[PDB]
């Protein structure tokens, strides 16, 4: 038995037969009519643990489900070589800085 | 009751399931058994969690289970559906830890100017 | 369209900004420290 | 998306910095 | 059909590139500008390039077991680097351009044995 | 977002060229300096 | 060999394909028969104006008339975004602006100070 | 709103600053 999902344009749903009792995660914006609930926007980046109970051929049956996506948006891909150029001359710098305050002060 | 933890770094996935620790278990997606074969090396399955290498978005990205020997694929009352977006050698970082860490970045300058300034007298 | 890259330009060039505050601040301050001003 | 955020926290940064020295200034003008 | 098996599968919303060589034979290796560099092993005919930001290029065969098989091509010109040049770019750069001078100047002014 | 990427590009490249500028500012500083 | 250029230079792209000595050479995208008499088409570019994203990009074949669109030589997949105007900076394009500015700089603070020392 | 005006509205801003400091630093 599995809970099936699907994005119609922007919304992950979740319906399986029947109302879905959300245990613990996100609740956030739902139609919540009888059937699905959906969490608005797919980039939100959205989690949970979820249960539905018995659907038409399988009665008194319950399997969860887990969404777990990870559609990063403020999400950012690090270049090694330009992040420790970026460190390293910053230390340079603030040491630069330093050197140069000490021969002002004098 | 026992949720999965889906922790990843760049490309590759650790993927573990706390629901019966100590025991051989295969993780099947999609009607097709997926375990321990060595195939494609991707899924590497030290102990008990598998991970992979190279995550495609459409391919391996769906439903898992998680059972062990003796019981039916169709027995166990667990599934995952998860979607990755993943990506290689990056990160999330919110405004949040750019803000505290630039602010950490004047903090010590200008206290490195104060000590050097005053260790000049 | 994707917003995977754009996060760390936006990154770099704060790296940019700052490093150039500092050699700024250097400058003026040592060329303070010679005479005049 | 974070630069429109990034760039306001620097030039707040900067405006205090601005804002503080021109008062130190104003004092010791005073 | 005839000699053409080089298929670019594309309408993915994340950012990677990738071929597909519809051949039957064993360890089909992948040509590149005339001269060779990638192999390719079994279970996979996949042949990933990485991401359309590096821009690739370059010609591609996959050896056919008759002879070859001649190329598509890839071209990848996203944006990279994208300078407007509105009437308020250009403008900031003479403008900033010329206050950096002013300063510079106005400083060596006051720097020179006073 | 495509403007974001526009914006961020030139002052990249802006913020360079001022750093690059304020180099040779202090070269020309140091060599009074040391002299 | 057949090097199939295309440039692209702000919201225009235009293009060739070196095979002919001259012909009616037709083109095809997607099984469609873009060219002709509207669409830009000219008799060795194409003149790709108002070049959007999604709605114009995939194959494009160079085949003369006469023959099938299969048996041709190559293809290109031109995969292009244009914002408006903008313009691509390789790194010597970089590099020629930052020594340019470099010279600039020392002259003139150079000159500067050889005034200001008098 | 756009970074644009914040990008120029921090230079304007940076240069009004080294200018305070200058003559801060000067007078004292």
């Amino acid at each position: 038995f599995k809970i099936p999902i699907e994005e119609l344009e922007d919304r992950v749903f979740v319906n399986c037969n029947t109302s879905i009792t959300w245990v613990e995660g996100t609740v956030g914006t739902l139609l919540s009519d009888i059937t699905r609930l959906d969490l608005g926007k797919r980039i939100l980046d959205p989690r949970g643990i979820y249960r539905c109970n018995g659907t038409d051929i399988y009665k008194d049956k319950e399997s969860t489900v887990q969404v777990h996506y990870r559609m990063c948006q403020s999400c950012v891909e690090l270049d090694p070589a330009t992040v420790a150029g970026i460190i390293v001359t910053d230390v340079i710098a603030t040491l630069l800085l330093a050197l140069g305050v000490f021969c002002f002060a004098g | 009751q026992t949720p999965y933890k889906v922790s990843i770094s760049g490309t590759t996935v650790i993927l573990t399931c706390p629901q019966y620790p100590g025991s051989e278990i295969l993780w099947q997606h999609n009607d097709k058994n997926i375990g321990g074969d060595e195939d494609d090396k991707n899924i590497g399955s030290d102990e008990d969690h598998l991970s992979l290498k190279e995550f495609s978005e459409l391919e391996q990205s769906g439903y898992y289970v998680c059972y062990p020997r003796g019981s039916k694929p169709e027995d166990a009352n667990f599934y995952l559906y998860l979607r990755a977006r993943v990506c290689e050698n990056c990160m999330e970082m919110d405004v949040m830890s750019v803000a505290t860490i630039v602010i950490v970045d004047i903090c010590i300058t200008g206290g490195l100017l104060l000590l050097v300034y005053y260790w000049s007298k | 369209v994707h917003t995977e890259k754009v996060n760390m330009m936006s990154l770099t060039v704060l790296g940019l900004r700052i490093l150039l505050l500092k050699v700024a601040g250097f400058n003026l301050l040592m060329t303070l420290r010679l005479w005049s001003s | 998306l974070l630069d429109p955020k990034l760039c306001y926290l620097l030039d707040g940064i900067l405006f205090i910095y601005g804002v503080i020295l021109t008062a130190l200034f104003l004092r010791v003008k005073f | 059909k005839g000699n053409h098996l080089v298929k670019v599968y594309d309408y993915q919303e994340d950012g990677s590139v990738l071929l597909t060589c519809d051949a039957e034979a064993k360890n089909i290796t992948w040509f590149k500008d005339g001269k060779m560099i990638g192999f390719l092993t079994e279970d996979k005919k996949k042949w990933n390039l990485g991401s359309n930001a590096k821009d690739p290029r370059g010609m591609y065969q996959c050896k056919g077991s008759q002879n070859k098989s001649k190329p598509l091509q890839v071209y990848y010109r996203m944006c990279q680097n994208c300078i407007e040049l509105n009437a308020a770019t250009i403008s900031g750069f003479l403008f900033a351009e010329i206050v950096s001078i002013f300063v510079l100047a106005v400083g060596v002014y006051f720097i020179a044995g006073q | 977002t495509l403007l974001l990427q526009l914006t961020n590009t030139s002052a990249y490249y802006m913020y360079l060229l001022l750093l690059l500028k304020s180099v040779v500012y202090f070269a020309i500083i140091t060599c009074c300096l040391l002299r």
